[PDB]
């Protein structure tokens, strides 16, 4: 996609003992209307793996269909064998880098997030195929919004609980619906356990306007 | 000899022996397959056998839809049928696609033949040993049957047969056809099953039998059930 | 360049001004826009000249080899789906606009096809330079199942329009009628507008020109 | 005669012998059957333990094709992996360009196109693998397709493949599996696999049983060990 | 305009059976004459003669490369060429480069090699044919020319009149363009014989 | 353009305008862009005439084809997942949006919307083209699910009719379909018929 | 529109000595103002004898430690060796330079053992110069970074000084004072200093902590 | 007769066997022995080395694909060589792809893969190495044994090359005791298994024996002629 | 002696190939490794046209002085 065409908006994700919680707003805008409403940013790649995108749905929705079939084949190989979190943040590194060497870039942000061998994994793939792995990863005008809520928590606390972990989320997509104009009020929660990964369906948040009256 | 072997090497007589070898594999199959223009009318009637109980009696058929309204009966190995069938139906919608209208049965016949012929002049590729019978109706000349031999002969016929007992049921049918009295949709039908029966000395069930038919006033190829097969059947012994 | 097509009651009338234009400067008058496709299907041109030329050419070819092996008249959609399917692939590149007519055996059938592959089944079609002015004629006069004659007036009307409301279009106007029983290529149907006698005789007598030198070479008639 | 060395070469009788010799080979290998239920297919392999060096539950001769369906192969073995191969990428392409699972019908006749091709040109040998293929969709129902290396594919509502084919129908015949569920029939299909295993000529044989239907979800799924081993001891009462 | 860059100016007249074909004859970069006897008008057949005017590159390949195919054309039907047909083999040349064209606009004038009615046409860049009844110009002074050419030409001219003809219209035209000029060849094609003439003109 | 589907239980309604335009002249004024992919399955076409026209020729083949071999009539999804690859594999060069929709035994009347660039979102109703963002109110307030099928007609009349008048893109007459279990059942909306609302008239 | 490359920031330093080298880096990787990571750790270990530095785009530097690192292997495979660091230099100039026509936005430093058992350090260009340096800092504050190490390991511009060779000691301590001072005037390199010494022990790693913004 | 038939590896034999396929096979018989066992933690491959004379080295039987895997070469090198450097590459792929070791048993299928291809095509010869591949995946030690023909098997424990029978017996009866073995143990179990195999003239020495051992904290090592010792030492004498 | 030209022609070209690549000398064992591969690829190994089909004729012994000193390593048609 050299120019970006229907898109989403900012996945947060944070690390909690025992899992990652990632959540999403379900608004692909194409450009400024909100056209879908709808749409689910959040996929459930594998028990131990979900990944969730910012920028085109189409290009999400084609890496989506090629790595559900990668993760498809392996269960059919039936080796026991399975693919780690980090496995799938690494091919999506070479995958985006790939396309930008051909200058053909797929305009997706992703975040990787998953638990596995008591070790939870979160990790972020740009367009351009930088990656890394951090404690809480915010895409979109998340990062500039809300990564500063959720570093500060960490810093103080390094360890958080999933119930700590998904009400610093709720708090997160409520600054972003306050101050990101591509952002819509519902949005969706996932969290990978030991247990797997469950998304919960739209989730709406409260909102404050007591300012208003202020003026 | 060793003038066969090689479907390129022509015979000193300039015969091309492995293609007329290949006409023997269609009778190999052991099943024999009808066709008679009526009128308004084109059917299709071939012989059914189920070789084992278990076997799905839905999946088993010779009778094939190229397109809605074109529809081929392919007596000779199963498999090299079934691959014919599907450059058949390639064919026939690449032609629309290019050309806009539905692919005269004259023409698939002739592109399908035609495929058999590169397979006769190269080395490598065997002659598929099938033959296809098409109907089908066209809007100009009414209803119309054509058969594509392993050759690439593709002559349109008024009716024809092929398989094990094509020459016997041909000379049925010739005898029919000379006597003509024009055919209506159930005489159509009738002088098919009656010719087929004659030459196999089944007096078939309705389970043996698989006839397809095209009509003016219905154009689509359809494959009647066993009850309309049986309906027919039951007319024929009743007179 | 004004190109116009209507469908009468049993076939269609297609018009085209006679006017090459390069630049501003018309480089030819008796200029052919009708082209053949095949006996039954005849169709006008607009646009860059050679592209319409040769893709005219190319299906005119390519619905003889299929008329022969089909061994029936070409039906007017092959004709369509051929030209515009060529033009999709390249994009625009070709541009040729054209207004495709001909009567088979489904009837009386006339497309105006876009340089991009665009395709419109119309009663009534006006492409190229004039095409606006033309239109308004057909808008004001097409009536629904009319009879031959009364085509070609409205036909000739409208490229008449054009070749007097638009600079590019000017000349003699070109009727051909395609009807199912037989085809009439109608040049020169109208000649509009007329050279003016010369008033003056400026012709130059023996010897006006000076020569340098001069070869004469006898060629052998044989 | 040399009208037996290629494929491309039909014998003056009009049998190209290469295809059928190829189908011997299947009759090397060792018996598998599938049986269609109401419910969903059941198949089962006996698999000769040739070592006791060999690890159990290795060895397969029953592939997962895609989550819906499952493939039990007779024959080189060699060559039913590639073909399960070709299968999976063929169910694969039906998912990726038409976005759905593939109709299991479909997909015999996709593979039997690509067994057939080997059958036609000279420079490649028929394939020596015969498979049998089941899915059960709620839509498309229970499904069992089997593909000879002629490239033939049919429907049967019960099928054997290998050594013991004709030995193992008579037994899959006296059945009724339309009306039996598939829980029942995994004891059933054990029972056959006991009957036809000759004990003198193969030493020793591990039932594997797999099965796709609506007790699996419709997925292909090797049946648990608790279900195999009771219907091993059934196999083995009924035996006597 | 590329066109511009070399110079150049070509016309052919048809008279009663007579056809006459005329050319400048400067060879010139931009602005600077290099020679004055450059060939823009070629033999194609013994009554038959095309015109090249247009980037001189082009001018020397499309003629090299009509030559080659025309050859063959002749040795293997071992006919000569009518003249139509030159025009549709040419008008195949400039097509097949359409993306990347040739730029020369040709002239092409013949006598029939049977009927000996003559025939004048022109083909543009991209090789569009035009058949003309009367006279046809390319070349950079082309609006100088045709202005002339309309004036002058009367139908059914003797030969003698149609080199008259020819001449004053390329003389007075080519006056008034500065990248044409220094000279003018008229070549005169009738059944009998070929006359070609150098013209004398202003060499400035 | 504007064209508009809506999913009543049973079936879809598909309605466009019919009005294609050079630049501001309206080169056709009865265009239809609500084209038969198949029997049951049917686009409205909207973005270059060109891309869409082509698209849309090669998905008939493909589902034809499909539908032959498979020998069952063709599921509204598969169509859309042709026309998404399409769309999406060669998106720089495409520039068309397609609403897909039509009724298979399997899943009911299906409306699927590929907006330009190649995604496929399934939608209760989806409006498409340059007309549909003067309609977006329309359709967000006036929609009510379990809308009959008499209901739809209207409520895609009314609400192609208030962009034809809003867009100078859209015009024309428009062209309604339903296509249901029972068959298509295509009609033209002309002058008086088309819905009219009235001017603020000061 | 679409620009293949961002500079993703950061800062390397490596220091040679008669016996032991250092290379050390940055953990921060920042895009634009934002902080995209403050623990990205920009020193990468290729063999017991040798440290790979790279900054620039990180896309860029995760691919060639992946390439390096494949092809570490392949040498290993093929002649049954280990590549000596002298060996992985030339491999990483020719294959920098296989991108000169749309390149790698990595400056990279490979610091190591040499095979005499003395320590070099290599340092290389965009697209692929190599030179045997004694000291060098590469990445953001190579400017800040390099005059500072060239008067006190180099000692230049400096009169009646004696020249003493560097310790490791007195060289940690040298380089965790420079990247301190970079972390005060450089906004790029922060919070954290990996620092990597290669003896004939092997790769030790120390982190030191700079201070976050 | 029956010379024909076993020319080419495209050719069916009229009873179902594929001849050149089978003449592959024997391939590995011509090989030096070698014996591959495995345990709950550790997986051993040993070889028998042969020299072409004393003053040549002994060949190399033991070659590493990667730190988890490693194979032992039965047949002819220039086929392992080959098929090694297939190995290795697909190795390299999946870690520079995933970053993850690759699974062990997917790499064996890949090699199946790799030399099922020759075997239907007319063309290359069927590869005529045997390999037995041995390594320690996430799953566990992994010994898996791969024959000219491209059928792949799993194994507790194996032994392929010239009178390998011997030692696969051995094997056999000692099988038991090999799950819960120590490494020291499990490499001298295997060393006897392959004296079985050495003529009954010939000993075990620091030449002929090479050792390759991988485990959950060993990456795989192929202990050579004197780093054998400590293995061999503890063996005692010829039964 | 011809299919020996080509042979000591493949391993100049590795030795070199490595010094430009490793700035480094080759051993002399990874130089008949070089050569051997191309001797190994007589089997119709790869694809590639320019492969002779019969197995090359000529044996080689390759000796030379590297990191592990004086070394002779036997190359034989098969490529071992």
């Amino acid at each position: 996609t050299q120019n970006p065409m229907v898109t989403g908006t900012s996945v947060l994700g944070v690390k909690f003992e025992g899992g990652v919680v990632i959540a999403a707003d379900m608004l692909g805008s194409y450009g400024s209307l909100a056209r879908f409403r709808n749409i689910s940013r959040i996929m459930r790649v594998n028990n131990s793996t979900m990944l969730g995108a910012s920028g085109d749905y189409a290009d999400f929705q084609y890496l989506k269909q090629v790595l559900g079939q990668m993760v498809i084949d392996e269960e059919l190989l039936g080796d026991g064998h399975s693919y780690s979190p980090r496995a799938i943040h690494s091919w999506l590194t070479r995958a985006m880098y790939s396309r930008r060497s051909k200058m053909n870039p797929l305009w997706n942000t992703m975040v990787i997030g998953g638990y596995a061998d008591g070790e939870s994994f979160l990790g972020y793939v740009d367009m351009l195929g930088v990656a890394y792995e951090a404690p809480s990863l915010a895409t979109g005008y998340g990062a500039y919004l809300a990564q500063p809520l959720l570093r500060e928590v960490l810093e103080k606390q390094p360890v958080l609980s999933q119930t700590e972990a998904r009400d610093l989320v709720e708090r997160c997509m409520r600054v972003l619906y306050y101050r990101d104009a591509r952002s819509y009020n519902r949005f969706q929660i996932a969290t990978v356990t030991e247990k797997g990964v469950e998304i919960e369906g739209p989730l709406s948040t409260e909102t404050n306007w007591d300012i208003a009256h202020m003026i | 000899a060793g003038f066969d072997r090689h479907i390129t090497i022509f015979s000193p007589e300039g015969r091309l022996y492995q293609v007329e070898y290949a006409f023997k594999a269609i009778n190999q199959g052991g099943l024999t397959s009808v066709a008679v223009r009526g009128k308004d009318c084109a059917v299709i009637v071939t012989q059914k056998k189920v070789p084992d109980k278990l076997l799905d009696s839905s999946t088993v058929t010779h009778l094939f839809k190229i397109t809605e309204n074109i529809g081929c009966v392919m007596t000779g190995m199963t498999a090299d049928s079934r691959s014919q069938v599907q450059r058949a139906r390639y064919e026939a919608a690449n032609w629309k696609y290019k050309y806009g209208y539905e692919i005269p049965v004259d023409m698939l016949c002739k592109r399908i033949a035609d495929i058999s012929q590169v397979y006769t002049q190269n080395a490598e590729m065997r002659p598929l040993g099938c033959c296809m019978i098409l109907i089908g109706i066209d809007e100009e000349q009414g209803p119309q049957v054509y058969k594509c031999d392993p050759a690439g002969y593709y002559c349109g016929f008024k009716a024809t047969a092929a398989g094990v007992k094509q020459t016997e049921s041909t000379s049925f049918l010739e005898k029919k056809v000379k006597k003509k009295f024009d055919w209506t949709f159930e005489q159509t039908v009738e002088t098919a099953i009656t010719c087929l029966s004659t030459v196999l000395s089944i007096d078939f069930k309705p389970s043996e039998i698989e006839v397809g038919v095209v009509t003016v006033e219905n154009p689509k190829f359809r494959i009647l059930t066993e009850a309309e097969i049986d309906a027919h059947l039951v007319a024929l012994a009743e007179r | 360049t004004t190109i116009a097509g209507v469908v009468y009651k049993d076939g269609i009338v297609l018009g085209a001004d006679t006017r090459a234009t390069e630049g501003m400067v018309v480089a030819d008058k008796n200029c052919s826009k009708i082209h053949f496709i095949s006996p039954n299907i005849y169709c006008c041109g607009a646009g860059t000249a050679a592209d319409t030329d040769m893709t005219t050419q190319l299906i005119s070819s390519n619905l003889e080899l299929h008329s022969l092996s089909t061994g029936r008249l070409p039906r007017v959609v092959t004709a369509n789906r051929m030209l515009k399917q060529m033009l999709f692939r390249y994009q625009g590149y070709i541009g040729a606009a054209l207004v495709l007519g001909g009567v088979d055996v489904t009837g009386p059938h006339l497309y105006s096809i876009y340089p991009h592959g665009s395709t419109d089944k119309l009663p009534y079609v006006t492409m190229g330079s004039g095409s606006l002015a033309a239109m308004a004629v057909f808008e004001d006069k097409f009536r629904p199942d009319m009879e031959e004659e009364e085509a070609k007036n409205l036909v000739s009307e409208a490229i008449a329009a054009g070749i007097f409301n638009d600079l590019g279009s000017g000349s003699n106007i070109d009727l051909c009628v395609i009807s199912k029983n037989k085809l009439d290529f109608l040049r020169p149907y109208t000649v509009p507008n007329k050279k003016g006698t010369r008033l003056g005789r400026y012709r130059c007598e023996k010897g006006t020109t000076a020569v340098l030198t001069e070869k004469i070479t006898p060629l052998e008639i044989e | 005669t040399g009208y037996d060395l290629s494929a491309s070469t039909f014998s003056p009788d009009g049998r190209v012998f290469q295809v059928e010799y190829a189908m011997k080979a299947v009759e090397n290998s060792s018996t598998a059957i599938g049986i269609r239920c109401k419910d969903g297919v059941v198949f089962g392999v006996e698999k000769l333990v040739l070592s006791k060096l060999y690890e159990e539950g290795s060895n397969k001769r029953l592939f997962n094709v895609d989550r819906h369906v499952g493939m039990a192969v007779a024959g080189l073995l060699a060559d039913a992996r590639s073909l399960a191969d070709i299968a999976r990428e063929e169910a694969s392409n039906f998912r990726s360009n038409f976005g759905y699972n593939i109709p299991l019908k479909h997909l015999a006749d996709r593979v039997a196109m690509y067994v057939h091709a080997y059958t036609l040109y000279s420079a490649v040998r028929p394939f020596g693998c015969s498979f049998m293929l089941g899915s059960y969709s709620v839509n498309d129902g229970a499904q069992l397709y089997m593909i000879d290396p002629s490239g033939v594919s049919y429907g049967y509502w019960g099928c054997a493949i290998g050594k013991a084919r004709q030995a193992a129908k008579t037994e899959i015949e006296k059945l009724q599996m339309k009306e039996m569920t598939c829980r029942d029939i995994v004891k059933e299909v054990a029972k056959i696999i006991y009957i036809v295993h000759d004990e003198v000529k193969d030493k020793a044989f591990e039932l594997e049983l797999s099965w796709v239907g609506e007790l699996t979800n419709g997925r292909h799924e090797i049946v648990p060990k608790d279900i195999r081993e009771e219907a091993e001891k059934y196999a083995k009462e009924s035996l006597k | 305009s590329i066109m511009s860059y070399n110079g150049g100016a070509v016309m052919a007249m048809k008279g009663k059976n007579c056809v006459a074909i005329a050319a400048d004859r400067r060879f010139g970069i931009q602005a600077q004459m290099v020679t004055t006897d450059f060939q823009k008008i070629f033999p194609m057949g013994d009554r038959l003669y095309i015109g090249l005017a247009g980037l001189a590159t082009d001018v020397q390949t499309v003629a090299q490369r009509l030559k080659f195919r025309l050859n063959l054309y002749e040795l293997k039907e071992g006919r000569q060429i009518k003249p139509y047909t030159l025009m549709s083999m040419v008008a195949n040349l400039l097509y097949e480069k359409r993306f990347g064209p040739y730029y020369t606009e040709p002239v092409i004038a013949g006598l029939d090699p049977k009927t000996f009615k003559p025939f004048i046409c022109s083909l543009d860049l991209i090789g569009c044919p035009m058949v003309t009844d009367d006279f046809v110009v390319s070349g950079t002074c082309a609006e100088q020319m045709y202005g002339m050419c309309e004036s002058l030409w009367e139908p059914n001219m003797d030969p003698d009149h149609l080199f008259e003809t020819i001449s004053q219209a390329m003389l007075n035209a080519v006056d008034r363009d500065a990248v044409s000029g220094m000279g003018v060849i008229v070549h005169i094609i009738e059944k009998d014989k070929i006359t070609t003439r150098t013209l004398k003109a202003r060499m400035d | 353009t504007t064209i508009m589907a809506v999913q009543f239980d049973g079936g879809v309604v598909l309605g466009a305008d019919s009005r294609t335009t050079t630049g501001s002249y309206i080169a056709n004024r009865v265009t239809d862009k609500l084209t038969p992919i198949h029997d049951r399955i049917f686009c409205c076409r909207s973005g270059s005439a060109a891309d869409t026209q082509a698209v849309a020729d090669a998905v008939t083949y493909q589902l034809g084809f499909h539908s032959i071999e498979l020998n069952e009539p063709p599921l509204v999804h598969t169509a859309a997942s042709l026309f998404k690859e399409m769309c999406y594999r060669y998106r720089e060069d495409l520039m068309a949006g397609i609403i897909i929709a039509g009724w298979d035994p399997q899943e009911g009347g299906q409306v699927y919307s590929v907006p330009m660039g190649g995604m496929m979102v399934r939608q209760s109703f989806a409006i498409g083209g340059s007309g549909s963002s003067y309609i977006y109110g329309y359709v967000d307030a006036t929609y009510r699910e379990g809308m009959t099928k008499e209901e739809c007609l209207q409520f895609t009349a009314n609400a192609l009719a208030l962009a034809m008048e809003r867009d100078g893109s859209s015009g024309g007459v428009i062209r309604l379909a339903a296509i249901a279990e029972s068959g298509v059942e295509r009609q033209v909306l002309l002058g008086d018929q088309i819905p009219k609302f009235a001017v603020a008239t000061l | 529109r679409f620009s293949p490359y961002v500079f993703n920031g950061g800062t390397i330093l490596a220091i040679a000595g008669e016996d032991f080298a250092i290379v050390a880096s940055d953990t921060r990787l920042s895009e634009g103002f934002s902080i995209h990571t403050r623990d990205s750790p920009k020193c990468y270990k290729l063999t017991d004898k040798t440290v790979i530095g790279c900054s620039g785009f990180h896309g860029d530097c995760l691919t060639l430690t992946k390439i390096i690192e494949a092809r570490l292997k392949m040498y290993k495979h093929s002649n049954n060796k280990a590549m000596t660091t002298g060996a992985i230099a030339a491999m990483l100039s020719t294959i920098l330079y296989s991108r000169r026509f749309f390149p790698y936005y990595v400056y990279n430093i490979i610091g190591g053992l040499d095979e005499e058992g003395k320590g070099a350090v290599y340092s290389f260009d965009p697209v692929g110069s190599y030179q045997r340096d004694s000291f060098k800092a590469g990445g953001s504050a190579s400017a800040m970074l390099q005059p500072l190490l060239d008067n006190q390991v180099g000692f230049k511009n400096m009169q009646n000084v004696e020249h003493v060779p560097l310790s490791l000691d007195r060289a940690m301590r040298l380089v965790k004072d420079v990247f301190i001072s970079a972390a005060e005037r450089d906004v790029y390199t922060g919070d954290a200093l990996r620092i990597c010494i290669v003896t004939k022990e092997g790769i030790r790693e120390e982190t030191v902590s700079l201070r976050k913004d | 007769f029956r010379n024909q038939y076993d020319n080419d590896v495209t050719v069916w034999s009229p009873q179902g066997r594929i001849h050149q396929i089978e003449y592959a096979m024997e391939a590995v018989k011509q090989g030096s022995a070698t014996v591959g066992l495995k345990s709950k933690t550790h997986a051993v491959l040993v070889a028998l080395k042969r020299a072409q004379s004393e003053l040549a080295a002994h060949q190399k039987k033991i070659l590493h694909v990667d730190n988890h895997i490693g194979i032992s070469i039965a047949g002819l090198t220039a086929d392992a060589r080959l098929l090694c450097n297939f190995m290795r590459q697909e190795c390299l792929d999946s870690r520079f792809v995933f970053d993850r070791p690759l699974p062990v048993s997917r790499l064996v299928s890949l090699i199946g893969s790799k030399t099922q291809i020759p075997t239907q095509r007319y063309g290359r010869r069927p590869y005529g190495v045997g390999l037995l591949i041995a390594g320690y995946d996430d799953m566990g030690p992994h010994i898996f044994q791969t024959c000219p023909s491209a059928n792949y098997f799993d194994c507790r424990a194996m032994s392929i090359g010239a009178r390998s029978q011997s030692a696969r017996t051995y094997l056999e009866r000692h099988m038991s005791e090999f799950m819960e073995c120590n490494l020291n143990e499990l490499v001298k179990h295997g060393l006897r298994a392959l004296r079985e195999t050495l003529p009954a003239e010939q000993d075990l020495t620091t030449k002929n024996v090479s050792i390759g051992i991988v485990g959950k904290d060993l990456e795989f090592t192929i202990y050579d002629d004197d780093d054998v010792s400590p293995f061999l030492e503890g063996l005692e004498e010829r039964p | 002696i011809a299919d020996a030209k080509t042979l000591i022609d493949k391993a100049r070209v590795e030795t070199q190939n490595h010094w430009f690549t490793y700035n480094e000398t080759m051993t002399v064992e990874s130089v008949t490794q070089a050569v051997s591969n191309l001797a190994l690829q007589f089997g119709e190994e790869d694809a590639d046209p320019g492969a002779m089909s019969r197995p090359f004729g000529v044996a080689l012994l390759f000796g030379g002085v590297d990191e592990k000193g004086p070394q002779l390593f036997h190359m034989d048609p098969s490529g071992t």
